[PDB]
């Protein structure tokens, strides 16, 4: 839209329906430039590794990524208590992801 | 004051009695009330069904709360279970107040 408008709102709550729980988490992030915008070959040689069990070859990228793959990202400790004391089981169903209010 | 729900019209009293069954009366009339009865008692089943309305917790509290629990540690008996002699017991009084609210 424009410079002066917020592109999204903070939504952090959790919502307990009968057989469903909807967690929503909002955080503030910062993204540096990585690798001076470069792709780089990396290996245990570039890091000085020695043992064959630890040898590797790969690439580091200028990119970065989001990880919400831990439960404390989505559940407050109270919500976790509420889950584990009342339920025999749970599984994830849907996912919704948003990036907004970007500031460079 | 002992706790619970005060009511102008509480659940009504349910009164039950075995109806007296006279023993053999005399064969000449007597005006006295009969004091001689067949020894008697009754048994049966009772069902009580109560519907209870609940008020859910809405809390925004972040940290986990106090809850009533059983303790895992080994014991000769299970709490709130039957004895080795068949005697059910209640080991502790349990109140209702665990969850919290703001004041």
């Amino acid at each position: 839209d424009g410079v002066g408008s917020s592109s999204g709102n903070w939504h952090c709550d959790s919502q307990w329906l009968g057989d469903r729980v909807i967690t929503t988490s909002t955080r503030t992030w910062a993204l540096p430039t990585y690798n001076n915008h470069l792709y780089k070959q990396i290996s245990n040689s570039t890091s000085g590794g020695s043992s064959n069990d630890n040898a590797y070859f790969g690439y580091s990228t200028p990119w970065g990524y989001f990880d919400f793959n831990r439960f404390h990202c989505h559940f407050s400790p109270r919500d976790w208590q509420r889950l584990i004391n009342n339920n025999w089981g749970f599984r994830p169903k849907r996912l919704n992801f948003k990036l907004f209010n970007i500031q460079v | 004051l002992m706790g619970g729900f005060g009511m102008k019209h509480p659940p009504p009293q349910i009164l039950i009695k075995n109806t007296p069954v006279p023993a053999d009366p005399p064969t000449a009339f007597n005006k006295d009330k009969l004091n001689s009865f067949i020894t008697q008692y009754s048994t049966g089943q009772v069902s009580v069904e109560i519907e209870w309305e609940l008020q859910k917790e809405n809390s925004k509290r972040w940290n986990p709360e106090i809850q009533y629990t059983s303790n895992y540690y080994k014991s000769n008996n299970v709490e709130f279970a039957v004895n080795t002699e068949g005697v059910y017991s209640e080991p502790r009084p349990i109140g209702t107040r665990y969850l919290t609210r703001n004041l």
